[PDB]
């Protein structure tokens, strides 16, 4: 049983069978909030979610911005990027945003109803005949059908391994994003830069010396 | 700018003020040497003056005919003019802090209400349990939203008391 | 039933199967008590007839020429004179008030009096498009589809009107000159933060 | 054999008594043909700081 | 505007709408409403004086409201 | 003459039908009819508000000739 | 069967083998129940056919010197007439949506009142190629094939135009003229690296 800290005593909601079966179980609660199971399950599925979310966003952050410094791209920092695509755009930032809404809020709202209830998404004469392949599979927060069209998932030996691949990859593009913020509020450059100016001087430039993460010092 | 202000770093009165402030300082430095500890404790109160005017100004907030600073709570016009950190921001930090103090103080008193003598609890606090329900209280909005969800907050009508009518 | 208005939700219990029109539309739960749904019904219904026609007339006044349906009772307020199909009407806003509250309350006077009636047929169906009620359910069905369709529309008239100062034929070519660039997210009005 | 079971908790639903709606545990209860057979003592004190009343048959339900 | 064809034009269309249109439901609404005098009329739907002076007290405010806003000449 | 209304039917026929407000004012007609504190409460309460928006609308709005000179008045 | 999409790979049992173009490939499982099955051949079959049409007229009038498929509507976007075969078209761009919606409409209206036929017969084939229902199979898997390569060959002239701005006539000129200096990795955008 892996744990998050070694010795400490693992929480009675995280030992269950059913909170066992999620991928990273490490017993990391200590404020109590997946005591309740339905509160866990919700959790569970903005967990992945923001898991997914973060590690799209990351990806869209550090490939190009890595790219940026040697010859291969020119895309500009994540906190500049969007002035710089609004300017040479075909519509504004608020017309954008609405469409953006809508389109956003009708799959939410589709993955929301099938969270409340399971496959209920599949009712027939609904959605043009493409509700049959609406059905999630059995575990809630991986469906099948059009998503995962090469069909990873049927294999079951390395079903179990690729969900651990899923959130923990996840949970680290979630710091990463925050990295991102605090690095920008403390600094002022970009992430690929702060590596690089780390790694000419890491004894002397790091979060010790930037002025901010250490006002008594 | 909102009411008929005027932004303090514009107002005459606020410089006004501010000149009024460090000259009745002065003035009171002008009795003492140039190396006491009055001195030096008049010229801190000096400096403190000057940046805490320096900060209000900095901050954009509005003063009005009197040179003072006026604060704004409507969340529309704060939100539209940048007044925001006024009343808003300390808004919600207050009620974070509020509701922190009365998740925890429910969640010992449930936790103390399954016990032999409550009573004794309630008088001889029992430090182990108090410091981990205060600890586990930062998520207070998620849990108290779950426990709203789930019916368990309310209790029942017909287990409270109530007087004959 | 006509559909799901929310695919994979259960349909409300007071709502009945036979109702036209019925989509399991009711988070309120207005229509929960069996007298308020009685009377509901028939409001959504003479809404509905009552928004087509007022959509139709909006839109073909100002297909034909003439103006938009904002700008049409302007004639009353600053000395001129109503204009039908491009044909002057000898009746000034006196005249017109006392003949429109008259007709409309002996009409709605019978129809109130009839009983909550939401289908009379008869005089009022010379073809008898619905004498059998067998296929008068399917009929009846696109009648409140439309009608609920030219409520959102005549709200949407109103709400774009209040918005920009266009009709709604002009708001229709400024989109579709400009799609991204004129709709509700560029007029500065709806969304206050864009 | 009349009555809730001695130990037993019960409801007050007497509206005049301080207890209403209170959860009360089960004494004794009287075997003739009294008012208020049933005996309950609660954990709170009233006002005037008794912890026990006499109830009847119908005053008292088993919650 | 002539006083006399809008006062008389008014009273005559409340009267009208009175007697031909909303008796039916003033008489149901009258009896659910629930020493007294019996107004019986020759008038073959019970239309009686007090109808008559009721609706035509309505017909004279609408029509000398009618006449003071169009004497106000806007 | 038969023509107007009975407090008692308008009362009676004012009830929510989601039963929000119960019974909604059956019989509260009688309940206020014969109690004449009640009728003294509902005076009392209206008289009150009327006398504070006179002394708002008086000070505001001065009705009478060269009382907002009159301090003292 | 028609064959293996995927050599070595077993054919999904949801698609029957009598079903024209059953290659077995479906690995989304998106025809895995039978209602949608059936909705999903007859919406390909009518997919090739107005594919089949779409690519037959753009090659036609980029074959005869009448301009490419992407500037066929420019007239009525600066202001023109319409020319067919070269002979002008007195029809604007308003008389022409409301007649094409129209006839589109009925006749989209009385296919779909059929309940969903994908071969109708009768009188849309008064030469009789399909009388005898041996041959039909045969012909059928023609028709879906040529269909399929029909819709492929649009998204082609789609992309293709999209990522230079010539017509499908122009870019295979050039492509012959110039095969490895001219293809889809020297147009800048489907590569982005080179
Ligand atoms: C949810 C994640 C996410 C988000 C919010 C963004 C957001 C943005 N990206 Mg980004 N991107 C992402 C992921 C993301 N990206 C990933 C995972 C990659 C691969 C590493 C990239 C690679 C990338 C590049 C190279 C560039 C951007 C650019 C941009 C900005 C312009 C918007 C745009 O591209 O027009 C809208 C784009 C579309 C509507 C999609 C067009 C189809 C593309 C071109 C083909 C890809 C096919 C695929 C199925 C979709 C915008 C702020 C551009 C920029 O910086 O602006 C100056 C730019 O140069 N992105
Ligand atoms: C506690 C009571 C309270 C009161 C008395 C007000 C009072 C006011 N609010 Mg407000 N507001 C409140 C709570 C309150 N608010 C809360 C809890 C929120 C958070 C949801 C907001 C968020 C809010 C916004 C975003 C805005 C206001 C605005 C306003 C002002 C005009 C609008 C109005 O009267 O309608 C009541 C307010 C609302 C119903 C909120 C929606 C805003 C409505 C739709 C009006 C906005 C249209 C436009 C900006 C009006 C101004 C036109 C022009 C002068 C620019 C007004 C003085 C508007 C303003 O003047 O901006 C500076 C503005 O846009 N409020
Ligand atoms: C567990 C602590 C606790 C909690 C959760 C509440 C909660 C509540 N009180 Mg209450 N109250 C408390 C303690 C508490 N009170 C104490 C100790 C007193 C005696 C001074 C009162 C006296 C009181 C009155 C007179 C009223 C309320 C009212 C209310 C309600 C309105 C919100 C409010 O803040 O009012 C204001 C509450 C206060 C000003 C007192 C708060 C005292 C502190 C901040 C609480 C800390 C308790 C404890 C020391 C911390 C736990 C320690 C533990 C971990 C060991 C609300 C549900 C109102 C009501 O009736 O509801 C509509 C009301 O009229 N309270
Ligand atoms: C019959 C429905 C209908 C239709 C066809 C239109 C069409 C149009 N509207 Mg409009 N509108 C509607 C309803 C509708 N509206 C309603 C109910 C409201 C009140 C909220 C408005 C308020 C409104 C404003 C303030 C403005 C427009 C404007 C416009 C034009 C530009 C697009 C836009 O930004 O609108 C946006 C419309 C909405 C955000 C709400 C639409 C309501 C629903 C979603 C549509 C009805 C169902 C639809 C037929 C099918 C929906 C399925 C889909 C979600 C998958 C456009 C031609 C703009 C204009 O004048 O052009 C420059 C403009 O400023 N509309
Ligand atoms: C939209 C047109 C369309 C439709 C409705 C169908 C429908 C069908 N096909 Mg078919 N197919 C098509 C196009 C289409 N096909 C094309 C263009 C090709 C050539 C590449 C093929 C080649 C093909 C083969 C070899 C076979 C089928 C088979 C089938 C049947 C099996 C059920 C199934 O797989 O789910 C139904 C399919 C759909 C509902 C289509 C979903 C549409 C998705 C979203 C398209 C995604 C592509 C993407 C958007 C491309 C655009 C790029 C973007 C950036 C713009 C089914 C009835 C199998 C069969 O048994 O034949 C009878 C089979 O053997 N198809
Ligand atoms: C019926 C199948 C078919 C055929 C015969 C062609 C044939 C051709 N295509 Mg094409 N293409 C197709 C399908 C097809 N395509 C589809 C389905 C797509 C969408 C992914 C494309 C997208 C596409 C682009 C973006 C381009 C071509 C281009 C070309 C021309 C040069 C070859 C090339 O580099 O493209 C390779 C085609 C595939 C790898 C497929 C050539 C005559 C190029 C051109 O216009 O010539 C300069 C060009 O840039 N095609
Ligand atoms: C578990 C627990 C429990 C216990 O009991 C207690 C505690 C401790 C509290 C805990 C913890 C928690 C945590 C840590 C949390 C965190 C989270 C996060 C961070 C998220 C993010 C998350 C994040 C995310 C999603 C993100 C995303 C991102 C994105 C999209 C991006 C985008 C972009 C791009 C591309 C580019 C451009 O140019 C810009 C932009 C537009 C910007
Ligand atoms: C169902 C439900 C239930 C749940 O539970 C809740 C909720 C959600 C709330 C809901 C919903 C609701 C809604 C949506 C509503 C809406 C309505 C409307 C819109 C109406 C209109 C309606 C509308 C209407 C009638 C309209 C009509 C119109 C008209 C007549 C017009 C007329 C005219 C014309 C011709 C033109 C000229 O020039 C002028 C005039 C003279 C002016
Ligand atoms: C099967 C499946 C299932 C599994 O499971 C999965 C997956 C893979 C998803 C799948 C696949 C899918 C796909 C491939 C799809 C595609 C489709 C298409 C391409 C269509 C088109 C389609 C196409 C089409 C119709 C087209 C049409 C065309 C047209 C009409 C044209 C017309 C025209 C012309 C003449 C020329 C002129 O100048 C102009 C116009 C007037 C414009
Ligand atoms: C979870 C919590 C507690 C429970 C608290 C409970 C049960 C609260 C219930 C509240 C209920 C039933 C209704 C509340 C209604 C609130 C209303 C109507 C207030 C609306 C706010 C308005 C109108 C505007 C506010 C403002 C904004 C947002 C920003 C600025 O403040 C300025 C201003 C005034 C405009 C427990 C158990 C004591 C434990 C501990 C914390
Ligand atoms: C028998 C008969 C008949 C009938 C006749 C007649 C002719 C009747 C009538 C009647 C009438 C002819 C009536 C009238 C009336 C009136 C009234 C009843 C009134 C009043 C009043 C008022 C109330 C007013 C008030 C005021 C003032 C004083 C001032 C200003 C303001 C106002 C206006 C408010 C007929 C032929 C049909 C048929 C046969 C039989
Ligand atoms: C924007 C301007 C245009 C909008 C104008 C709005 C005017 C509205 C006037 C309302 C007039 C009330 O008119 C009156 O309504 C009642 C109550 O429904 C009808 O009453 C009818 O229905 C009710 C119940 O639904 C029955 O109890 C009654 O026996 C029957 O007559 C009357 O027959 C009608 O005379």
């Amino acid at each position: 049983r892996q744990s998050w800290l070694p010795g400490s005593q693992i929480p009675a909601h995280l030992d269950t069978p059913a909170a066992q079966a999620l991928a990273g179980n490490f017993g990391f609660d200590p404020l109590g909030l997946g005591k309740d199971p339905v509160a866990l399950r919700w959790y569970q599925q903005a967990e992945l979610i923001h898991c997914r979310t973060a590690m799209a966003g990351v990806a869209g952050i550090l490939i190009p911005g890595l790219l940026t410094k040697a010859g291969a791209l020119n895309v500009p920092e994540w906190y500049d990027a969007g002035k710089v695509a609004i300017e040479n755009s075909f519509a504004p930032w608020g017309s954008l945003l609405a469409v953006q809404l809508f389109l956003c809020g009708f799959v939410e709202a589709k993955r929301w109803q099938d969270i409340r209830k399971p496959g209920s998404q599949g009712e027939p004469g609904s959605f043009l005949g493409f509700e049959a392949s609406l059905k999630g599979t059995s575990e809630l927060g991986y469906p099948g059908g059009p998503f995962d069209p090469l069909g990873l998932s049927k294999e079951a030996d390395k079903w179990a391994d690729w969900k651990l691949k899923e959130v923990k990859n996840g949970r680290l593009a979630m710091l990463a994003f925050l990295g991102f913020v605090a690095q920008k509020y403390a600094t002022g450059a970009g992430p690929v830069d702060n590596l690089a100016a780390h790694l000419k001087d890491p004894w002397h430039v790091n979060y010790a010396t930037n002025g901010v993460s250490l006002p008594f010092l | 700018d909102i009411a008929g202000l005027t932004p303090c770093s514009e107002s005459k009165a606020y410089a006004k003020l501010e000149k009024k402030e460090l000259k009745t300082l002065e003035k009171r430095l002008k009795q003492y040497e140039a190396d006491s500890a009055p001195a030096v404790a008049l010229k801190a109160t000096m400096e403190r003056t000057k940046a805490r005017f320096a900060n209000y100004a900095k901050a954009g907030l509005l003063c009005g005919n009197d040179g003072l600073p006026h604060l704004i709570a409507d969340p529309g016009l704060a939100l539209k003019y940048g007044h925001a950190g006024e009343v808003f921001i300390p808004t919600f930090g207050f009620l974070y802090v509020a509701g922190y103090i009365g998740y925890v103080g429910r969640q010992y008193l449930i936790a103390v209400k399954g016990e032999a003598k409550p009573t004794d609890k309630e008088i001889i606090i029992d430090v182990p349990l108090a410091t981990k329900l205060a600890w586990q209280g930062a998520g207070w909005p998620l849990a108290a939203v779950q426990e709203l969800q789930r019916g368990t907050l309310l209790e029942k009508e017909e287990n409270i008391t109530v007087s004959p009518r | 039933k006509a559909g799901n208005w929310l695919p994979g939700s259960d349909a409300p219990a007071w709502l009945p199967d036979d109702l036209p029109g019925n989509y399991g539309f009711d988070p309120l739960s207005l229509g929960k008590e069996p007298a308020s749904l009685k009377r509901f019904t028939e409001s959504e219904v003479i809404h509905g007839r009552w928004a087509m026609l007022g959509v139709a007339g909006s839109l073909a006044v100002e297909l034909l020429g003439y103006g938009n349906w904002y700008d049409a009772p302007l004639w009353a307020v600053n000395g001129g004179k109503a204009t039908w199909f491009g044909i002057e009407v000898p009746f000034d806003l006196n005249a017109l008030l006392a003949f429109e509250f008259v007709a409309m309350a002996a009409a709605e006077g019978q129809r109130g009096d009839a009983g909550g009636v939401v289908y009379p047929g008869g005089a009022f169906d010379p073809l008898g498009f619905a004498k059998d009620s067998s296929k008068s359910g399917e009929l009846k069905l696109k009648e409140i589809k439309n009608g609920r369709l030219a409520m959102v529309a005549f709200l949407g008239f109103v709400a774009q009107h209040a918005a920009t100062g266009k009709g709604p034929i002009a708001a229709l070519g400024e989109h579709l000159a400009n799609p991204w660039g004129a709709n509700f997210a560029t007029n500065g009005i709806s969304v206050p933060f864009f | 054999e009349v009555g809730p079971k001695r130990g037993s908790l019960v409801k007050i639903l007497r509206p005049e008594s301080y207890w209403f709606n209170q959860v009360g545990k089960v004494v004794s209860v009287d075997q003739s043909g009294v008012r208020y057979p049933v005996v309950v003592r609660f954990e709170n004190q009233n006002y005037a700081g008794v912890t026990t009343n006499n109830y009847a048959l119908d005053e008292v339900v088993a919650a | 505007l002539d006083p006399q064809i809008v006062i008389s034009g008014s009273t005559a269309a409340f009267l009208a709408i009175g007697r031909f249109v909303f008796l039916g439901y003033q008489r149901r609404e009258a009896n659910f409403d629930s020493n007294s005098t019996i107004f019986a009329t020759n008038d073959p739907a019970g239309f009686n004086i007090i109808d008559v002076a009721g609706w035509g007290a309505l017909g004279h405010a609408v029509g000398f409201a009618v006449l003071a806003i169009n004497s106000l000449q806007g | 003459f038969g023509i107007g209304h009975r407090m008692q039917a308008i009362l009676e026929a004012h009830t929510p039908p989601s039963g929000s407000l119960g019974a909604g004012h059956k019989g509260l007609f009688d309940t206020v009819n014969n109690s004449l504190h009640f009728q003294l409460g509902l005076a009392l309460a209206s008289v009150g508000t009327i006398t504070s928006l006179v002394a708002q609308h008086m000070y505001s709005l001065p009705p009478y000739a060269f009382q907002a000179i009159d301090f003292t008045t």
